[PDB]
């Protein structure tokens, strides 16, 4: 089966400038490929085909190009509208396969987080499962990291964590750590720390607290 | 035709059999609007 | 003028981008087009 | 302007079937090329399969082969997609795509439906647990803290809103997450000025429909 591989993977930009993105693909295509834009939460709109030709009702802004196996796709002037990821569409061959995905941010000097945690509720203590909440609030870079230290010990495993889609008007970033477990290590561990590592902080910076 | 199509008994595939059937009359138009044949097709010759 | 051409226009496992019409009543007028499509009726009980 | 519409949303379980569809609106059928495609969710776009809203061209994909089928209504101008021996990863979006129009067929999706979400699960329908986020006076930072109402162990997203709609300044609401039981949590904050901890009411507002259930929970300090 043909495979298809975007080399970019995620990108950066500010408004009123221009971007270019790399499809490779396994093997040989005779130019037979399409370019596809997703916003979030929407449904995937074509902008060119067959890796050249523009199609109708879309910017003049856009333009393919590439034969072979690596292609282009290129846009001179970044409007708003241009705020989303991108896809490629092989058609060579059977059956037909997708990019990884390629989105672009709003690139501006990094905003450090604000870091919070919160200890488990006693309603929830009552119930019999523990809940812990490591916050991480307006921080521009997105690839940061948060681990989890109990009696001075690392977590692993047992921790989740879900990032916010980056907001239009803040244009930042904000996640929250959360470390679960049952009531019998709950009171087994006296201490709770979750630290970050972030690319804005000048030093790693841990947040803790204790029972009661 | 008619008898043929319309015999009682008909052998099994091993055992199949022929007519040497020549000097006649067909007529087509029945034998292919019968409105009953599951499966007529052919080749060589187009069916109109 | 003809030249042989599947390096671009077979896509592997196979192309069905390319029609062409099998069935009409009458035999093509030379230099016409007949995009639509339609059924074809034979003999009795005709098709639409 | 060709437009596509479908279904709305679908819960399953293991083992079963389901059965999404969508209408048509062009201005010629022209050998309509109604055409699937489905998106695990943060995951590569996978397709389905063509049928030939002409006639009854049927070809599929070759890792869903043997277990997915697609049909259409000609009277009704929709498409049927059918799919069996559903198991927990096939959960996705399902789109339709298709429409040529100028020429009778391509392999680019030009007209994209809404989008059909559907869910395998195993649990089924439950209402979610609230808890409340208090801060401490330790975290007093620039005059500000953050404060939320978790929400854990429920199953089909949940509306959240603070003190119903008073509140908009600065608010948070993560996406939904996936737990080793099968349930899905979900965790909102937001912060205030410190200065108005004690003299202010915030409360959390939730509504899981799929339940309707609606939980209000104050934050106690």
């Amino acid at each position: 089966d043909i495979q298809m591989t975007q080399s970019p993977s995620t990108l950066s930009a500010s408004v009123g400038d221009r971007v270019t993105i790399t499809c490779r693909a396994s093997q040989s295509i005779s130019s037979w490929l399409a370019w596809y834009q997703q916003k979030p939460g929407k449904a995937p709109k074509l902008l060119i085909y067959d890796a050249s030709s523009l199609e109708s009702g879309v910017p003049s802004r856009f333009s393919g190009s590439g034969s072979g196996t690596e292609f282009t796709l290129t846009i001179s002037s970044l409007q708003p509208d241009d705020f989303a990821t991108y896809y490629c569409q092989q058609y060579n061959g059977y059956p037909w396969t997708f990019g990884q995905g390629t989105k672009v941010e709003i690139k501006r000097t990094v905003a450090a987080p604000s870091v919070f945690i919160f200890p488990p509720s006693d309603e929830q203590l009552k119930s019999g499962t523990a809940s812990v909440v490591c916050l991480l609030n307006n921080f521009y870079p997105r690839e940061a990291k948060v681990q989890w230290k109990v009696d001075n010990a690392l977590q692993s495993g047992n921790s989740q964590e879900s990032v916010t889609e980056q907001d239009s008007k803040d244009s930042t970033y904000s996640l929250s750590s959360t470390l679960t477990l049952s009531k019998a290590d709950y009171e087994k561990h006296k201490v709770y720390a979750c630290e970050v590592t972030h690319q804005g902080l000048s030093s790693p910076v841990t947040k803790s607290f204790n029972r009661g | 035709f008619g008898e043929v199509f319309n015999a009682t008994r008909f052998a099994s595939v091993y055992a199949w059999n022929r007519k040497r059937i020549s000097n006649c009359v067909a007529d087509y138009s029945v034998l292919y609007n019968s409105a009953s044949f599951s499966t007529f097709k052919c080749y060589g010759v187009s069916p109109t | 003028i003809a030249w042989n051409s599947n390096n671009l226009d077979s896509k592997v496992g196979g192309n069905y981008n390319y029609l062409y019409r099998l069935f009409r009543k009458s035999n093509l007028k030379p230099f016409e087009r007949d995009i639509s499509t339609e059924i074809y009726q034979a003999g009795s009980t005709p098709c639409n | 302007q060709v437009q596509l519409v479908q279904s709305g949303a679908e819960v399953k379980k293991p083992g079963a079937s389901v059965k999404v569809s969508c209408k048509a609106s062009g201005y010629t059928f022209t050998t309509y090329a109604m055409h699937w495609v489905r998106q695990a969710p943060g995951q590569r776009l996978e397709w389905m399969g063509w049928i030939n809203a002409g006639n009854g061209n049927t070809k599929y994909s070759q890792k869903f082969q043997g277990r997915v089928t697609i049909t259409r209504d000609t009277s009704a101008s929709t498409a049927y997609m059918e799919l069996s021996s559903l198991r927990s990863e096939d959960t996705a979006v399902y789109y339709c795509a298709g429409g040529g129009g100028r020429r009778l067929q391509f392999d680019y999706f030009d007209y994209w439906g809404q989008g059909t979400l559907v869910t395998v699960s195993s649990a089924s329908t439950k209402g979610p647990s609230v808890f409340p986020l208090a801060p401490s006076s330790k975290s007093t930072s620039g005059g500000t803290a953050a404060l939320g109402c978790l929400v854990k162990d429920y199953f089909p997203p949940v509306t959240v809103s603070w003190n119903s709609g008073a509140l908009t300044s600065g608010v948070h609401t993560f996406p939904a997450v996936l737990q080793s039981s099968g349930l899905y949590s979900l965790s909102s904050v937001v912060t205030v000025p410190s200065s108005s901890l004690g003299t202010q009411t915030y409360i959390c507002n939730v509504n899981h429909k799929p339940s309707n259930t609606k939980v209000d929970k104050k934050v106690e300090p």
